[PDB]
C-alpha cells in the first residue's frame, strides 16, 4: 500500500569516476541533444489552428428559425442563470402579440464564459458559438447589445447549426 | 519621413519584450501560450522580467484594491513607448468578481489598456490573435508623417 | 464543406467580415429602447 | 471576579467601519413581509426582515442601466423575531420604523353554508 | 431507497455518540450540548471560557488524540446576541475520526486564543479577526492578513454589504491611487429565489 | 433640457452631470487637468487630437465607459470643427503653441483657429464659449506672443459676444514650462537672466486653481459674456522667484546679469519669445474679476513650488521635508 | 451586564491607553512626513490626528474604546514599519472629493439626499 | 426594409431612434450605427399559413428536440387562425 | 516520423530508450475528428409502473442532528473509531 522513497572497491571508484568524469551529467547532456533532434511542436500560426471540439465556449451569438423569425421569446431564464449576472433583459410584446425582447445586452467583460445559459434556454436561441478571435481595442466595443448578439448569429449560423446538430444527442 | 516611419514601426512591433506579470488562471494560460505547441518566442516575443526592459505588458488575473499601487508602479517604471494588454475578465471589467468589495473594476482605472482580450480564460490562440492585433495597430503608427505635418 | 455543405438560409451572410476594430465600420453600444417617461408639452396658446 | 460592569447602551458605531452618513440620515424598516397574492404560500411570512429605503436609480449615459449610489440598497436582513431585530437596530444606531406583523383571521369555513334553506349564502352555480 | 439515495451508516452514528457522551461526562464544566448529525458527524458546544482546556484535552488524551487543527471557521448569525459562531475542526490520525467543536461570542467578548494548542491558528483566528471583528486575547502578531492596509470595517459580517464603501481609481490631478465614495455603473440585481411554500416537514419550527 | 441631460447621481464617476464639452487641445497640459476635473463629475468630454492616437492614451483612464469621445481634426478644416461641436453645449479653447513651427506661426494658432472655432460654434448655436488668453497680452508689446493673443482674444469677443475670455497669468504645475524652465535653465550654466531680474513682478497661479475657476465658469451661468483675471495670490520679484525655485531644489545659486535653442528639430529648450515674455511685467487688473469670485481658494506658491520641483533634486536631497526651506520675499 | 473586560477594567484605564495611544501617533508624526515623503507639513499630519482624536471621543464603553487602542496600534504598527504606500497614508487626506453641500438650500439644488 | 428618421440613423427593429437634439448622438460619429437588417416580422410575415385536417394540430418548429416545447393550438374559430406561441407560425382549418 | 535512420539512431543512443516507439506528437492513430451519433442509456427510473416518489426521495429522507446530551455503571473508556490499521508495505514495487 505505500512504499519508500529515498530508503537506498568497485562502487566507490565508479562513484569518484562518476565524480571526475561527469558519467550522469553527460547522460542529461545526451537527453538534451535527443530533444534538439525532434520535431517541434509549433503549429503554424495564423496559417494553422489548434484542436477544438464542437462543444466550445466562444462568442454570444442569437440564432433564428429556419424561417427569418428570431429564436427568442424572452423568458429571462439565461438572466436568472447567470452566474456574472451580465445579461441585462428588457422585453415587451411587439406588434403582432408575440413575446419578444427590446433590449438584451450581454456585458462581455463580465461574463465568464461558462455555458449555463446556453443550456438553459428552452428554444436554443442563445448560443456560446464557436468564435475565439474577437478581440477588441476599445472597452466599449466589448458590450453586446441585441443587434450585434442578431449579427453574430447570422454570421456564425452555418456552423452553430452544424455543431449543434453534432452535439445535441449528448444533452 | 514616410519610410523611416515604416522602419521604426517594423523595429518595435518585431521586437516586443513582454513583462512576468500574472496574477491567476490567466496567468497559468499564459504560461501554456509560451509552451511549444504555440511557442511566442518565434514572434520575437521573448519574456523579460524587469519593467526597465519591457516593451508591453499583459495583466493577466484579478486585479484587487492592495495590488493598484503596485500595479501602477510597475507601470510607470516602464520606458517609453508602452503598451497595456488587458487580459480575461477579471482585468477586463472584474468579470467574475465585478460586484466584490476588494476588486478593482477592469484595470483600465490604473492604466490605459490597449488591447483587450476577452475570455475565461481567453485560448492561446485567442491570445496570439491579440498580440498580432497588437502588433498591426504598432504597424498603422504615424509619428514621423505627423511630427513633420505639425 | 467541399463535400458537405451547409444548409442554406435566408438570413446567412453572403460575405464573412474580420475584425474591424479600429476601422470606420467598429461597434459601438447603444440602447435599443425608447423614451421610458414622457414629458408634459407646454401648449402654445397664450395664457390670457 | 474577572469581570466588569458597564452600565450603558451598546453602541458600535465606531468599530462597524461604516462611513457617518450612512448611520443618521438612513431610516431602517422592521417588518413582516407579506404574501405574494398571486401565490397561496405562506412561508415567506415567517421571518422578520430588517430592510432601508431606496435611494436614485439613474440610467446609464452608455445604455440606460441601472447606476446607483447607495451602497445598502440591496441589504436585507433576517431575524427571528421582533426584539433582536430592535436591539439589532438599536445597536449601530439606525433609527428604525417598526410595522407589527398582521396574522389573519381564522374564519368560519362551512360546506353546508351552499346549500342552506333560508338564507343568502345560496351559492348560484357550482 | 437503492440508486439514488446516499446510503445510511449506523455503527458509525452509535460510535460518535458513545464519544459524544465520553467528552461530555469527562468535562461537565464548559460542554452544553452534543449532537451528531444524520450523516455521521460529532458536534461538541461548549462556553467560551473553555475553549482552551477543552482542546487540549482533545489533544493530548489518549482516547481522542486528534492532533490535527483542519479548519477554524466564525459564522456570523445576527439573530442571536452572540452573533460570531466560532468553529473547530479537528482531526485524528490514530483513530481515524473528524469532530467539531463550536462556541460563540459577541463583538466586545474576547475570546482565549488557541495558538498555546495548535500552532497552524497562529494564521487562523488571526484571519477571523480580518474578516469578522472577533478579538482574540493574548494572541503573538494580531494583524489584518486579507484585506487592505487602510480598510476599516469587517467584510463578513452580514450587515457589511457586498459591494464595498470605497473604490479606487488612478488620478493623473495627484498622480496617485484614491478612493472613492462607491457608484457602480450597474446595481446588483437582487433576486426573490426563495419558494413560499414549506420546505421540508421533519425541519418544521413550533410556532409562536 | 433633454431628459440624457438633466443631471443625475451623487456626482461621481458614473453620474451624468449634464455638461457635453468640446474642449480643443486637450493633449497639452491645461487640457489634460481639464478633462480629468471634469471626467471624476460625469461628463461627456469630446477631446479632438492632432496627434498621434498612442499621446492621447493618458487622457482615457481620467472617464468612465464612453465619456471621452476622440475625434480627427485639423486647424484649416471647418468640416472637422463642425463634427466636433454639433453635440456640445460647452466648447472651451485652450489652443496655443509657444513657438512657430515650419507651417503654423503665432497668427494662425492664435487668430485664425480661435475665430474658426467661434464661428463655427455660432453656427451650431454653442451656448456656452469659454477661451483662454493671456493676461499681459497687448497689442503694443515686445512678443509676438501677447500682441497676437489680443487680437486673438479680440476676435473671439467679436465674433462670439458672449464668450468667457479667461486670462491666467502663470500657470505652474507637475508639467508646466515657468518653474521646469527656470530649473532646467540651470543645465545650460549660471542661469542667465537680465538685470538680475529685479525689475519685473510675477504672479504665479496654481493650475488646480485654474481648474476650478474654469469648471465653475462653466457651471455659473453668471459668467457668461465676462473677461475673468485668473491672478495667483501672491507678487514676486523675479530675483526672488528664482531664489525660492533654486532653493527648494537644493541646488546652489550662481548667477550672472535664447534664439540658439529655438532651430532644433525637436521641441525647442528656449525661444526669443520666451525670453521676451520672462522679463514682461504682470498687467495690475483690479476691475476686472478674479478667482476670489468664483468661490475658488487661491494656493500660494509656498506649498506647491516643492511639489512642482521635488523632481530636479538629486538623491543626496531628496529627503528634505516641507518646512526646511526658507520661503521668497513678498513685494 | 455583567461583562469580559480585555485589557482596561475601568475607564481611567482606557484614558491612559488613549493618552499613550496619542503620544506614540505624534511621536510618529514627523517620521512618517519625512520617510513616506509626503508633501504636507507636520502640523497638517498631527491636526489630523487630532482631529480623529476629537471625532471618535464619544464613547463611553470601556470596550469600544479599548477595541479603537487596539486598532490605533494596529495603524500605527502598520506605519512604523514600511507596509503601507503613499496612497494609504494620503487616504485620510480627501484631497479628490469636491466639497459636499451642507445647507438645505444647496442640497435641494443637487439631488435628493435628505 | 429600415426607415430612415430624417436626422439620418437608422431605426432598429425595436423601434429605436435618436433624436435630432440628442447628444449620445456624437457616440455614432466617425463610426458606423450597427443595426440588424434581417427584421424578424417581416420575415414571418410572409410564411404561408398551412391548412390541417384536424381541429387541433400540433407545432414543435420543426427539427424535433431542436426547436421549441411542442404546444397544441386549437382549430374551434373560423375567424382568426391559430398562431404558434413560440415560432409564429399559423395554422388553420380548411373548412 | 519523417526524420532520417541515422538521426532515429542517434535519437536512440542519447536518449538511451526506443523513442520512435512512443512518439509524443499525435498522428493518424488517433480517434477520428468526426463520429457517429450516440444513443444515451436511461436511468434506473424511467419506468411507468411501480414507481411513485415518495418511496425513492432523497432530500425528505433528511433528519435533523440528534442531541446526546442536552443543558436546555463503570462504562468502559471509548474511541471515535478503531484505531487505523498498519498499512502494509507493498509488494509491486517495495523501493527496498
Ligand atoms: N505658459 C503657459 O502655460 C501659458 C499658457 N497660456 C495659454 O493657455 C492655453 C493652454 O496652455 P498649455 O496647456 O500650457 O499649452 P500646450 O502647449 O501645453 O498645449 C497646446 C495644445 O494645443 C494643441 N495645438 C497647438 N497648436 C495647434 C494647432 N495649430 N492646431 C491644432 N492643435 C494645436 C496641441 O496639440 P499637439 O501638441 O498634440 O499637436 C496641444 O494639445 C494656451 O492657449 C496657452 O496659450 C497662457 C498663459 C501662460
Ligand atoms: S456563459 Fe455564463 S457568465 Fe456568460 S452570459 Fe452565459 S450564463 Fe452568464
Ligand atoms: S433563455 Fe433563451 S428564450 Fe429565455 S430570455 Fe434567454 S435567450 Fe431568450
Ligand atoms: S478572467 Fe477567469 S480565468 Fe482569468 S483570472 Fe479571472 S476567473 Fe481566472
Ligand atoms: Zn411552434
Amino acid at each position: 500500500t505505500y512504499k519508500y522513497v529515498n530508503l537506498r572497491m568497485k562502487s566507490v571508484t565508479d562513484r569518484a569516476a562518476q565524480t571526475l568524469l561527469w558519467t550522469e551529467l553527460i547522460r542529461g547532456l545526451g537527453m538534451t541533444l535527443s530533444y534538439l533532434f525532434r520535431e517541434p511542436a509549433t503549429i503554424n500560426y495564423p496559417f494553422e489552428k489548434g484542436p477544438l471540439s464542437p462543444r466550445f465556449r466562444g462568442e454570444h451569438a442569437l440564432r433564428r428559425y429556419p424561417s427569418g423569425e428570431e429564436r427568442c421569446i424572452a423568458c429571462k431564464l439565461c438572466e436568472a442563470v447567470c452566474p456574472a449576472q451580465a445579461i441585462t433583459i428588457e422585453a415587451e410584446p411587439r406588434a403582432d402579440g408575440s413575446r419578444r425582447t427590446t433590449r438584451y445586452d450581454i456585458d462581455m467583460t463580465k461574463c465568464i464564459y461558462c455555458g449555463f445559459c446556453q443550456e438553459a434556454c428552452p428554444v436554443d436561441a442563445i448560443v456560446e458559438g464557436p468564435n475565439f478571435e474577437f478581440s477588441t481595442e476599445t472597452h466599449e466595443e466589448l458590450l453586446y447589445n441585441k443587434e450585434k448578439l442578431l449579427n453574430n448569429g447570422d454570421k456564425w449560423e452555418a456552423e452553430i447549426a452544424a455543431n449543434i446538430q453534432a452535439d445535441y444527442l449528448y444533452r | 519621413v514616410a519610410k523611416l516611419d515604416d522602419l521604426i514601426n517594423w523595429a518595435r512591433r518585431s521586437s516586443l519584450w513582454p513583462m512576468t506579470f500574472g496574477l491567476a488562471c490567466c496567468a497559468v494560460e499564459m504560461m501554456h501560450m509560451a509552451a511549444p505547441r504555440y511557442d511566442m518566442d518565434r514572434f520575437g516575443v521573448v519574456f523579460r522580467a524587469s519593467p526597465r526592459q519591457s516593451d508591453v505588458m499583459i495583466v493577466a488575473g484579478t486585479l484587487t484594491n492592495k495590488m493598484a499601487p503596485a500595479l501602477r508602479k510597475v507601470y510607470d517604471q516602464m520606458p517609453e513607448p508602452r503598451y497595456v494588454v488587458s487580459m480575461g475578465s477579471c482585468a477586463n471589467g472584474g468579470g467574475y468578481y465585478h460586484y466584490s468589495y476588494s476588486v478593482v473594476r477592469g484595470c483600465d482605472r490604473i492604466v490605459p489598456v490597449d488591447i483587450y482580450v476577452p475570455g475565461c480564460p481567453p485560448t492561446a490562440e485567442a491570445l496570439l490573435y491579440g498580440i498580432l492585433q497588437l502588433q498591426k495597430k504598432i504597424k498603422r503608427e504615424k509619428r514621423l508623417r505627423i511630427w513633420y505635418r505639425r | 464543406p467541399t463535400v458537405k455543405p451547409p444548409t442554406a438560409r435566408k438570413f446567412i451572410w453572403t460575405n464573412h467580415k474580420f475584425n474591424l476594430s479600429g476601422t470606420p465600420q467598429q461597434y459601438v453600444p447603444y440602447s435599443t429602447t425608447r423614451k421610458k417617461i414622457q414629458e408634459w408639452v407646454p401648449p402654445s396658446t397664450p395664457y390670457k | 471576579t474577572q469581570l466588569i460592569t458597564v452600565d450603558e447602551k451598546l453602541d458600535i458605531t465606531t468599530l462597524t467601519g461604516v462611513p457617518e452618513e450612512h448611520i443618521k440620515t438612513r431610516k431602517a424598516r422592521i417588518f413582516v413581509p407579506a404574501r405574494n397574492n398571486m401565490q397561496s404560500g405562506v412561508n415567506n411570512t415567517k421571518k422578520w426582515k430588517m430592510e432601508f429605503d431606496t435611494r436614485e436609480r439613474w440610467e446609464n449615459p452608455l445604455m440606460g442601466w441601472a447606476s446607483t449610489a447607495d451602497p445598502l440598497s440591496n441589504l436585507v436582513l433576517t431575524f427571528s423575531t421582533k426584539e433582536d431585530a430592535i436591539a439589532f437596530a438599536e445597536k449601530n444606531g439606525w433609527s428604525y420604523d417598526v410595522e407589527e406583523r398582521k396574522v389573519p383571521k381564522p374564519k368560519s369555513k362551512s360546506y353546508g353554508a351552499n346549500f342552506s334553506w333560508n338564507k343568502r349564502t345560496r351559492v348560484s352555480t357550482k | 431507497t437503492r440508486p439514488t439515495v446516499r446510503p445510511r451508516n449506523d455503527v458509525a452514528h452509535k460510535q460518535l455518540s458513545a464519544f459524544g457522551e465520553y467528552v461530555a461526562e469527562i468535562l461537565p464544566k464548559y460542554v452544553q450540548q452534543v449532537q451528531v448529525s444524520c450523516f455521521s458527524e460529532l458536534e461538541i458546544c461548549i462556553h467560551p471560557d473553555g475553549v482552551i482546556p477543552v482542546l487540549t484535552f482533545l489533544r493530548d488524551h489518549s482516547n481522542a488524540q486528534f492532533k490535527s487543527l483542519a479548519d477554524l471557521t466564525a459564522v456570523d448569525i445576527p439573530t442571536r446576541q452572540n452573533r460570531f459562531e466560532i468553529v473547530y475542526n479537528l482531526l485524528s490520525l490514530r483513530f481515524n475520526s473528524r469532530i467539531r467543536v463550536k462556541t460563540y461570542t459577541d463583538e466586545l467578548t474576547p475570546v482565549e486564543s488557541s495558538v498555546s494548542v495548535y500552532k497552524a491558528a497562529n494564521w487562523y483566528e488571526r484571519e477571523i479577526w480580518d474578516m469578522f471583528g472577533v478579538f482574540f486575547a493574548n494572541h503573538p502578531d494580531l494583524r489584518r492578513i486579507l484585506t487592505d492596509y487602510g480598510f476599516e470595517g469587517h467584510p463578513f459580517r452580514k450587515d457589511f454589504p457586498l459591494s464595498g464603501y470605497v473604490e479606487l481609481r488612478y488620478d493623473d490631478e495627484v498622480k496617485r491611487v484614491v478612493a472613492e465614495p462607491v457608484e457602480l455603473a450597474q446595481e446588483f440585481r437582487k433576486f426573490d429565489l426563495n419558494s413560499p411554500w414549506e420546505a421540508f416537514p421533519a425541519y418544521r419550527q413550533p410556532p409562536e | 433640457l433633454h431628459h440624457a441631460v438633466i443631471p443625475h447621481g451623487k456626482g461621481g464617476r458614473s453620474s451624468v452631470s449634464g455638461i457635453v464639452a468640446t474642449v480643443f487641445g486637450a493633449t497639452g497640459f491645461l487640457g489634460r487637468y481639464l478633462v480629468n476635473h471634469l471626467g471624476r463629475m460625469g461628463s461627456q468630454v469630446i477631446v479632438p487630437y492632432r496627434c498621434e492616437p498612442y499621446d492621447t492614451m493618458h487622457l482615457r483612464p481620467m472617464g468612465d465607459l464612453g465619456q471621452i469621445i476622440f475625434m480627427d481634426w485639423n486647424g484649416r478644416d471647418k468640416d472637422s470643427i463642425r463634427r466636433a461641436v454639433e453635440h456640445s453645449n460647452v466648447v472651451i479653447n485652450l489652443v496655443g503653441r509657444e513657438w512657430e513651427t515650419k507651417n503654423f506661426d503665432f497668427e494662425d494658432v492664435f487668430v485664425k483657429i480661435p475665430q474658426a472655432i467661434a464661428q463655427v460654434s455660432k453656427e451650431a448655436g454653442v451656448e456656452k464659449f469659454i477661451h483662454i488668453s493671456h493676461l499681459n497680452a497687448d497689442i503694443k508689446s515686445s512678443s509676438k506672443y501677447l500682441r497676437n493673443k489680443a487680437v486673438g482674444e479680440k476676435e473671439v469677443r467679436e465674433t462670439f459676444p458672449e464668450a468667457t475670455i479667461i486670462k491666467p497669468a502663470d500657470i505652474f504645475g507637475r508639467e508646466d514650462r515657468f518653474l521646469n524652465y527656470f530649473a532646467n535653465i540651470r543645465w545650460f550654466g549660471g542661469v542667465p537672466l537680465i538685470s538680475l531680474g529685479k525689475k519685473t513682478v510675477k504672479q504665479p497661479v496654481y493650475i488646480v486653481d485654474v481648474t476650478k475657476g474654469i469648471i465653475n465658469a462653466i457651471k455659473d451661468p453668471d459668467a457668461r459674456g465676462k473677461t475673468f483675471a485668473f491672478v495667483g495670490p501672491n507678487r514676486y520679484l523675479l530675483f526672488d522667484l528664482v531664489q525660492y525655485v533654486f532653493a527648494v531644489a537644493h541646488r546652489p545659486f550662481l548667477p550672472y546679469p535664447g534664439r540658439l535653442f529655438e532651430i532644433s528639430p525637436f521641441e525647442p529648450w528656449t525661444t526669443r519669445d520666451k525670453v521676451e515674455r520672462i522679463h514682461t511685467t504682470d498687467r495690475t487688473l483690479p476691475h476686472l474679476p478674479g478667482l476670489e469670485d468664483l468661490g475658488v481658494q487661491a494656493t500660494p506658491l509656498e506649498l506647491k513650488a516643492i511639489e512642482v520641483l521635488r523632481r530636479h533634486r538629486t538623491y543626496r536631497w531628496l529627503s528634505s521635508e516641507i518646512e526646511d526651506v526658507q520661503p521668497a520675499k513678498t513685494v | 451586564t455583567s461583562v469580559k473586560p480585555i485589557f482596561s477594567r475601568d475607564m481611567n484605564e482606557a484614558k491612559r491607553r488613549v493618552r499613550e495611544l496619542y503620544r506614540a501617533w505624534y511621536r510618529e508624526v514627523p517620521n512618517t512626513v519625512h520617510l513616506f515623503q509626503l508633501d504636507i507639513s507636520v502640523k497638517q499630519g498631527r491636526d489630523k490626528v487630532r482631529e480623529m482624536f476629537k471625532k471618535n471621543a464619544h464613547v463611553t464603553d470601556p470596550r469600544v474604546v479599548d477595541l479603537l487602542v487596539i486598532k490605533g496600534k494596529m495603524e500605527l504598527e502598520e506605519t512604523i514599519n514600511v507596509w503601507k504606500q503613499r496612497t494609504h497614508v494620503m487616504r485620510f487626506f480627501h484631497e479628490t472629493e469636491a466639497p459636499r453641500p451642507k445647507d438645505f438650500l444647496s442640497k435641494f439644488y443637487v439631488g435628493h439626499d435628505p | 426594409g429600415v426607415r430612415t428618421s430624417p436626422t439620418g440613423e437608422k431605426v432598429t427593429h425595436t423601434g429605436q431612434v435618436y433624436d435630432d437634439e440628442d447628444y449620445r448622438r456624437v457616440r455614432f460619429v466617425g463610426r458606423q450605427k450597427e443595426v440588424n437588417e434581417n427584421f424578424a416580422i417581416d420575415l414571418i410575415a410572409e410564411q404561408p399559413v398551412s391548412q390541417v385536417g384536424s381541429r387541433v394540430i400540433s407545432c414543435d418548429g420543426g427539427g424535433g428536440a431542436l426547436g421549441h416545447p411542442r404546444v397544441y393550438i386549437n382549430l374551434d374559430k373560423e375567424t382568426k387562425t391559430g398562431t404558434c406561441g413560440y415560432c409564429g407560425l399559423q395554422f388553420r382549418q380548411q373548412h | 516520423a519523417s526524420a532520417t535512420r541515422l538521426i532515429q539512431g542517434l535519437r536512440n543512443w542519447a536518449s538511451g530508450r526506443d523513442l520512435q516507439a512512443k512518439l509524443q506528437l499525435r498522428y493518424q492513430e488517433i480517434s477520428k475528428r468526426t463520429q457517429p451519433p450516440p444513443k444515451l442509456p436511461v436511468g434506473p427510473s424511467h419506468r411507468l409502473s411501480n414507481n411513485y416518489y415518495c418511496a425513492r426521495d432523497g432530500r425528505r429522507e433528511a433528519m435533523p442532528p440528534s442531541i446526546v446530551m442536552s443543558s436546555q455503571s463503570e462504562k468502559k473508556a471509548v474511541s471515535p473509531a478503531p484505531p487505523i490499521k498498519r498499512w502494509e508495505l507493498s509488494q509491486d514495487e517495495p523501493y527496498l
